[PDB]
RNA sequence: GACGGUGUUCUACGGAGCAAGGAGGGGAUGGAAGAGAACAGGUCCGUUAUGCCCUGAGAUGAGGCGGGCUGCACGCGCACUACGAUAGAUGGCGCUUCUGCCUGCUGUGAGGGAUGAAGCUGUGUAAGGGGCUUCUGAACGUGGAAUUCCUAGUAAUAGCGGC
């Protein structure tokens, strides 16, 4: 194996508060991430012009810092308005991609501004009850 | 009117092995070229155990030391693929 | 011109050999020669009937087969019925006859049906079961 | 047209797939290197220029049938959809990816405009040259 | 589950003793008779009254 | 034109060493793949035109995942048997049939009394009962090697013959055979 | 141009309807004592037995045959024999 | 190993109709012998033994 | 016009096994059918079938609008999808055919796909019920005592029609 494949690696990387596993290839290691998907993952990773077949732990800090920004916002990379989990807010109006520590947040605060307006989804969302059109008689216990 | 042997008695999925490398140092890709060629049937499995290298990378090491070295493949699949040396 | 032609059927697949006289010897399943074809039980089942006749008693045909409906295995026993039973129709018109007498006993010893028919046929469904045989699961308490 | 049948399907593709990118006038679609070719897959193709292997994968099928619609297509390069606890079931391609190749023929002028048989002389002198070169 | 029913024996025996000097040992001649003398409708009926006679005729 | 059963195997020089089981292995009725649609096999006497190639292909489309996946049990076939020849430099053929004769029992142990004179008596066993013991064993060993092992079908299949053939104590199938015999000589 | 037309449910009152034409219209102006016999048409239906939830649920399925035969022989002002039928349902066009 | 040939098929009395009994007739030195086998036999077969010193009846 | 008819091995002359020849072989296959009795079996919610009782204008009759039959600590019966390399992903070949065949990646929780979020859409008087796109990603490591169906073009696997 003269050039087929590296001869040390990196076992460890750290993006976002996160742990990538170094051993792993490019697009499968950014799904450690809470946000990332192996569907917009490879897309960041083609814009970008990461090469698709090299592991994560064999990676400078130009690469890593790279994308380690296309990360907080992929519209600005070049990825559809149509590809992102938070579109169209109901509280300003922007399109976003929520990702790790701002996902949990996200919802947590939709449950508590139901609970003012009294909704009636948002008190069974709140004690984990199903919402969608399922029927709980034999099911879910 | 109650479920008390319908609960599973079992364990905790008995214990793992060690992750496998996934780099290849050249003393040891000398060690490989050092009884391979000799060999009358060598499989991506087979090398893989010896040395403990994932199988992803096991064949990467076979195709390159078939284009200069003795091994050559003698039929391959989709799921298999064999490599005869040439003593 | 000399010319004939066959029928073969397997199981609800029919196949049409048209086997004209040239010099050279060839097929051509479906428009596509011999040498093409990436069917491997397709050239394992067509090319032991070319070593149960041998091969000097057919020099110079051409033969061209069809087949347009029904599985892929039975397809198979179709072009196999139809390209065997043409090797006889030949015989019969404008060769030695007690040619075709010997070799048709060649063929038989081989295999009963790969002349004839086989006649074995799918049973209907009964109520109160998902199939001919099995019914559903009746419960005791 | 006649001695398409003698080639292998795969050494053809791989015959004008290489010739068609080295004319620079075929413009792919609005973005390629992002989409899933249909909507009962998951990951979009592993290779990088599946555009011009799907191209010569219709422009060899409009010479043996002569005449090819959008519906066909898309019925044509499906796939099977994995729904979940329920059996599974067969579904096409985008439409949109089908008639974006038939236009890049139709303004290269290859196909003419017929219903019955769709290739001009251009066409046909075209693809005469890969048969006679992949026997 | 081969056994001949009454009314198909019971019939052997009433062509066996008329017409019996017109019978030989072939089932093909045989069944030429039955449909000589006996007047039935099914096909079937016949193909056994002549193939319990060819039985008969060599006891 | 003789007939070679993947085109390189053939079928003369694969005498079954044994007497009692000579009639009853198919060698004769020959092909060039072991697949033939036919019904001369049913009855109560068509057990024994069966080929000896396609008794043991059939013997692995188990677990209901592979009902029916006969081609594919045939394409895992053709590449057991060349890592049998150009590793033991023997007919891949005849080390099959070497391995049934080494691996079906001779002796069983059966009941005769009624809860109180239960009694583990001694039989033995006739030759078509023998080979559908012995192809059992082996396949069923070959099942448990690859289940959840980096391992590879065909590379489990060849391992496990290589064994039978000359009783090494490796093999699942010929351990399993000298408890039979070995527990139903001390009934007796 | 004649052309009858022959169709009804039961066969056995069908084909004497088409035999004792046969006589009436052989010393005639047409000739070629025949009859076309087209393959039948079926119509089913499957239902439940039972006329409420109780037992072992059985199923029949019905079927409505409908056998037909043709007529061509062209003559000129050649009637009402034919119109003397019980179940036959008689075409002539 | 020793050998013989069934000749006669007696019955089938076993638990189930499991077993069969059976004569054996040697073939090294002839001796009818009777015995039980477990297999599905038919007349003219040949099965093998190891040690011929019992007859089960 | 296929009859255990012909040969063969046993028979109580009732018939049974195994062979050949044959498009078809042992009730030719699968169904449909099915005397006379019984049960206090089920149905008055199927019927302008029906005895008796009950109800009668703020009607136990006829319409119109909203709600419910889909509520959820828990026990049970039939099913669908899984626990992976005999595999998953992506491409090619077959077309008015098919539920298959070949295949660069994955060497193991890239197996599994529940639950929930944001945005787009179809039917209809009325829908976070029905579809699609990105994200979230459970339990599950082949299952205790018991127990169901099955003898050949069948069991089991993967599907398409109709009601």
């Amino acid at each position: 194996n003269y050039t087929y494949d590296p001869a040390e690696v990196q076992y460890i990387v750290r993006i976002h508060n996160t742990n990538i596993d170094g051993t792993k290839r490019i697009p499968f290691a950014l799904t450690k991430i809470r946000g990332i998907g192996i569907r917009i993952a490879t897309a960041i990773c083609k814009r970008l012009g990461i090469d698709l077949r090299k592991r994560a732990g064999e990676m400078g800090e130009d690469e890593m810092k790279r994308i380690s920004d296309a990360i907080l916002d992929p519209a600005s990379v070049g990825i559809p308005e149509s590809y992102m989990n938070h579109q169209r807010d109901i509280i300003d109006g922007t399109t976003s991609h929520l990702i790790g520590t701002r996902l949990d947040a996200d919802l947590r605060m939709m449950i508590e501004r139901g609970k003012k307006n009294k909704r009636i989804r948002a008190y069974r969302l709140d004690v984990g009850l199903k919402v969608r059109g399922q029927r709980t008689k034999s099911n879910g216990r | 009117g109650t479920r008390k042997d319908k609960k599973k008695w079992g364990d905790g999925r008995k214990k793992e092995e060690v992750r496998r490398a996934v780099t290849v140092s050249e003393e040891l890709l000398a060690k490989v070229r050092k009884d391979v060629g000799r060999a009358s049937v060598v499989t991506r499995y087979m090398i893989g155990s010896r040395y403990n290298l994932n199988l992803g990378v096991a064949e990467n090491v076979l195709r390159h030391l078939s284009n200069e070295g003795v091994v050559q493949q003698v039929l391959g699949n989709r799921r298999m693929t064999i490599y005869a040396g040439c003593r | 011109v000399k010319s004939v032609t066959t029928q073969g059927k397997k199981k609800r697949a029919v196949a049409t050999c048209v086997c004209t006289q040239t010099g050279e010897f060839s097929i051509r399943i479906n428009k596509v020669p011999f040498k093409l074809i990436t069917n491997t039980l397709m050239i394992a089942k067509l090319k032991e009937i070319i070593c149960i006749v041998e091969q000097a008693n057919i020099k110079d045909l051409s033969f061209d087969i069809t087949c347009k409906i029904g599985g892929d295995v039975s397809r198979v026993y179709a072009v196999r019925m139809a390209f065997a039973k043409a090797i006889l129709a030949f015989y019969g018109t404008y060769f030695d006859e007690w040619k075709k007498q010997e070799i048709q006993k060649r063929l038989l010893d081989f295999d009963r049906f790969s002349l004839v028919a086989d006649s074995r046929k799918r049973e209907p469904k009964k109520f109160g079961g998902p199939g001919a045989r099995a019914r559903y699961q009746k419960s005791y308490r | 047209i006649e001695g398409i049948y003698e080639v292998m399907p795969e050494k053809f593709n791989e015959a004008l797939k290489s010739y068609l990118k080295s004319t620079n006038e075929v413009v792919p679609l609005q973005d390629h290197d992002i989409m899933k070719t249909g909507e009962g897959r998951e990951q979009a193709p592993i290779e990088e220029d599946w555009y011009f292997t799907r191209m010569a994968s219709i422009v060899r099928q409009i010479s043996i049938k002569g005449a090819v619609t959008s519906e066909f297509l898309a019925k044509r390069y499906g796939s099977l959809k994995n729904r979940g606890c329920r059996p599974s079931k067969y579904v096409g391609a985008y439409p949109e990816i089908g008639e974006s190749v038939l236009e890049n023929l139709k303004n290269m002028g290859w196909i003419n405009e017929h219903p019955k048989d769709m290739l001009t002389e251009k066409g046909k002198t075209i693809v005469r040259e890969i048969i006679e070169k992949v026997r | 589950g081969c056994v001949r029913n009454k009314i198909v024996k019971r019939a052997a025996r009433t062509i066996a003793e008329k017409y019996f000097q017109r019978l030989d040992s072939t089932f093909d001649h045989n069944l030429l008779v039955v449909q000589d003398v006996a007047v039935v409708q099914s096909k079937k009926l016949k193909n056994e009254i002549a193939g319990y006679l060819t039985s008969l005729y060599k006891k | 034109a003789e007939i070679n059963l993947f085109e390189k195997y053939s079928y003369e020089e694969v005498k079954v060493n044994n007497v009692s089981l000579r009639p009853y292995i198919n060698l004769s009725r020959r092909g060039i793949v072991p697949h033939a649609a036919t019904t001369i096999t049913k009855g109560t006497t068509g057990k024994a035109r069966i080929p000896i190639a396609e008794r043991f292909v059939c013997s692995l489309m188990r677990h209901g995942r592979n009902s029916g996946k006969k081609r594919l049990a045939i394409n895992i076939f053709e590449d057991a048997c060349f890592i049998i020849h150009s590793m033991t430099k023997k007919n891949p053929l005849q080390v099959l049939v070497d391995a049934i004769v080494n691996s079906g029992p001779r002796e069983d142990t059966a009941r005769i009394g009624r809860a109180g004179s239960m009694r583990r008596t001694s039989v033995d066993v006739s030759p078509l009962k023998r080979i559908s013991i012995a192809i059992s064993n082996l396949s069923a060993g070959i099942r448990n090697a690859s289940f959840r092992n980096r391992i590879t079908l065909a590379e489990a299949i060849a391992n496990e013959l290589i064994a039978a053939s000359t009783n090494s104590q490796n093999s699942y199938a010929v351990n399993k055979k000298k408890e039979i015999e070995r527990i139903a000589q001390s009934n007796r | 141009k004649v052309c009858i037309d022959m169709a009804s449910l039961e066969e056995k009152q069908i084909n004497k309807v088409c035999r004792e034409f046969y006589e009436y219209g052989k010393t005639f102006i047409d000739d070629l004592q025949r009859e076309t016999v087209l393959p039948k048409k079926v119509e089913s239906i499957t239902t439940l037995r039972n006329p409420s939830g109780q037992g072992t649920k059985k199923w029949s399925r019905y079927k409505m045959i409908v056998h037909l035969r043709n007529f061509y022989l062209e003559a000129t002002h050649q009637v009402q024999f034919l119109r003397n039928f019980p179940h036959v349902e008689i075409n002539l066009s | 190993e020793f050998f013989g040939e069934v000749t006669h098929v007696l019955g089938r009395t076993g638990g189930s109709g499991l077993l069969t009994q059976v004569k054996m007739e040697l073939m090294h030195n002839k001796r009818t012998i009777q015995r039980a086998v477990k297999g599905p036999v038919a007349v003219g077969d040949i099965i093998e033994i190891l040690e011929c010193e019992r007859e089960h009846r």
